């Protein structure tokens, strides 16, 4: 009984391991990519508002 | 309890993606609508004992103990897998979209800057 | 069934009067309305004419003065042609990223390297073309400091060059991502499996000098003697010492018992077991 | 691995709140600009 | 090859053409440096790139614009970075100096952060990266950014131990385990925390931690049945016995028992050099 | 240092400054009808101030000069600028004092909720549950709120909220020793989220939150109420909630108080109990 336990147990244990590290690498990516997507909005944001400033100050202008 | 936390939580992050997504197809629909208008405007056991005694005993115990622990915890582990996945999907194709919106719109303060002269 | 027949009716009809009113400041308008039916079409499901409608109202816009929607165009059409003649796409694609890196976005360029790449070799058997695609797209990421993709891609080449039997660049690219993996805080588990690789990329081309390379990576990371891998490493060269053929066949089938293997370890273990 | 999954993961979730903070702050002045385009051009009309 | 020679001749009449263009007197010649400084990142010339991203960030600067001034800043620096970290300090000094003034915390913060692992990555000084280090935790508790905050000031705090007085570390540690404990997720690694500080008190008198380590067993229960307060009980045992030998078994049977930090071995060899 | 001194008095400099046109924004008006040109450039000054005072931890003056523009703001017909002013001024009040935030988040609410729009309407309701909460002891107007904020999300159709609402609303409950309305709010949460696919795994935990909150009414419609959930749920018997309801039942059916306190201690050393456990199981060994 010692050895279907002991390998039930070491199968169960590198599974997890394995399937831990893949996850965490799959996170890491993950957290890449949406840190470029924050700074895009940011900036996306930024350049709206800025647009959006000439704007009115041109039609105010204009009249 | 940090393995359900973190599963609580991802499916919180999951409904705030959601939620982001919609809101950008909808901030898509409304710039498009309005550039549109506004250009027509113009096992039984673990230690074996030959010693006897209480110590391996409880020994065994603890083990079964921990291996059924271990068996569930292998389940949980897969779950908590999943999600990621479809998660990872949409911070993906979010981009996609949000870049769009933003050039639709700089390619409209073009056009809107150079009709005048 | 009555619906793709209708879409493709409807998504024609559409196509048709939008050349009507072309061919009768026009410029954008016909631009609009030609994107309006490729993407009716595009829900009728046409892959190959949805397509060539897309990329010609891409080309229009070409005509256009514009840039990035002549862009966002013809990556649309490029996943449209996905399921159809790859080299249109594939060219599609190259002019996308030409325009991307000749604006600026690295990023943008890197992942579209990354597409074409992935296409060329799930659909094509030509390898070099997707290696070169990959290496590209690693040194852009490199240069933009994004290490993730940079490391995939560099992994995914080791293990081709390793499939390609040029194991030299194999196991240097598995050295270097493992020694910049153990350098930083994370992703130091995934070192031992780094180097472990590199042994078995190192054993190919000679027996004698495998000890020295395993004591090598055993001295320059002493914990990856605990690892289950180093163990099996060293069992399985003594072993292969003696011209005996159950020592590693028990060793490799317990191992299984264990883990399961991955088709890449499968045939390079029987590689090196057969002879 | 726990452990060390568990601080990037509490990052994530504090900085994908702060885009969405972000984003909530750029749909409602997308709305605002859009109701005063609606305003100017009913009015000037 | 082909891309070195040729990317750099067209950088090159790039520039000449931005040059005549300014020599004529705008935006165009912001586009053309712009184009320029990309060509010249192709061709891997990481110098001299971000001079021209500066050209072009003054051109645009000129004509009252900041944000994209403030993000070519950000991008030089970020080049110069390889290629020299005092210029790329500079430029992200005036990019969070622009960014401070428009407001924008996060990005400053961030951008601070950089300053400080890049000061303490290939220069050598701590007290500049620990000040910058500062700077960005007030920002983002500022912002109510909790995790942020409390990761900044534990790196303080450990840099302070390694090389400042020990007080700055009593204080760092004692505020993070006071906001992680009441916390549910945290609680569990709050102890580690706790034991620090008791560890740091031991450098300066024996009574000191031994009054600490009482203090926060009291606020603490946890913190009692914890094995790290009674190997430090051992510890405090052993010094008051005078007895090295103690202090190397109990310090070796923690070693098998579970593994060093490689920053709790220099603090107990510290310790166990005053023994005498 | 500098900081305060400095952006002290150029913030000061600038109110002032921001007083005087509006004072004579007036007289500009009458003579000649510029605008709201002259309005719209002080309200960017108190909003400017605002900020700079926010930003030098002046909370006090942050708030009112976004007050201020909140008015101002709410006078010149746009009411969302005013509400989004007022949310701001509430933030500074929490900062400072929450009393002003509790008006603040109400005239937002009152005027979010005028247009109809119900999240907005939720979450400033949350905010103003978690300002009362975490200061005063004030449960009834918590619990007021909490029940505002769960009805809004249930008539919004956004589930996977309004249910910690709930189960909040039914910890409270209990915790002011009134027990129905956390059974029923438990069991319900419990029923439903039993379907869902996620939701599983913690279902049971709620059942016997339920077992306990059922039991201080009395032994046998407690032991009719665990026989009905493990019924029910028969997977709940394989936790060790069923077998520690079951041991303290039979500890105390015979006034055996040492049994009882003997399953606690055991259940407790090997998880720590959470605080409410705790007090209910305290409460139960009185009987």
């Amino acid at each position: 009984t010692r050895h279907s336990e002991i390998i039930k147990l070491e199968n169960s244990i590198r599974e997890l391991h394995d399937m831990f590290m893949d996850m965490a690498m799959l996170v890491e990516s993950q957290g890449e990519m949406i840190d470029r997507i924050e700074y895009n909005v940011e900036h996306a944001v930024d350049y709206v508002e800025r647009a959006v400033s000439d704007t009115k100050k041109a039609v105010k202008y204009q009249s | 309890d940090a393995g359900i936390r973190t599963l609580v939580m991802l499916d919180e992050q999951g409904e705030q993606l959601e939620r982001i997504e919609e809101g950008m197809d909808q901030i898509n629909k409304d710039m498009k609508e309005a550039e549109k208008n506004l250009t027509d405007l113009g096992s039984g056991g673990f230690i074996r004992r030959v010693t006897n005694d209480a110590r391996e005993n409880e020994m065994d115990e603890n083990l079964e103990q921990v291996s059924g622990i271990i068996g569930n915890l292998r389940h949980m582990a897969l779950d908590m897998g999943n999600e990621i996945d479809t998660q990872n999907r949409q911070i993906d194709r979010i981009m996609e979209k949000a870049d769009s919106n933003k050039t639709r719109i700089d390619e409209a303060n073009q056009r809107a800057t150079k009709m005048l002269g | 069934g009555m619906d793709t027949s209708g879409k493709q009716a409807e998504a024609m009809a559409l196509l048709a009067e939008a050349e009507r009113k072309v061919k009768n400041s026009k410029i954008e308008e016909a631009c609009e309305i030609y994107a309006r039916a490729a993407n009716m079409f595009k829900m009728a499901k046409n892959w190959s004419a949805a397509g060539n409608a897309f990329c010609q109202a891409a080309q229009l816009h070409l005509q256009l003065q514009s840039k990035h929607d002549a862009a966002t165009c013809f990556v649309d059409a490029g996943n449209a042609f996905k399921k159809a003649d790859p080299q249109e796409a594939i060219n599609c694609l190259m002019r996308a990223i030409e325009i991307y890196t000749d604006m600026g976005r690295f990023t943008i360029a890197a992942k579209h390297h990354i597409s074409i790449a992935e296409i060329y070799e799930t659909e094509l058997v030509d390898v070099e073309k997707a290696i070169a695609h990959y290496e590209q797209s690693a040194d852009y990421y490199k240069g933009e400091e994004s290490n993730s993709s940079a490391n995939k891609c560099l992994l995914k080449v080791a293990g081709y060059a390793a499939q390609l039997e040029q194991y030299q660049k194999a196991i240097d690219i598995y050295e270097q991502v493992g020694t910049s993996a153990m350098d930083s805080p994370l992703l130091k588990y995934s070192a031992k499996d780094y180097f472990f690789k590199a042994a078995l990329c190192h054993f190919c081309i000679d027996m004698l000098n495998a000890k020295l390379a395993v004591q090598k990576y055993e001295e320059l990371f002493p914990a990856f003697s605990d690892s289950r891998e180093c163990k099996l490493m060293k069992k399985l060269l003594e072993a292969h010492e003696e011209q005996n053929v159950d020592s590693y066949t028990e060793s490799v089938k317990e191992y299984d018992s264990i883990s399961r293997l991955d088709q890449w370890l499968t045939t390079m273990l029987l590689r090196i077991k057969k002879t």
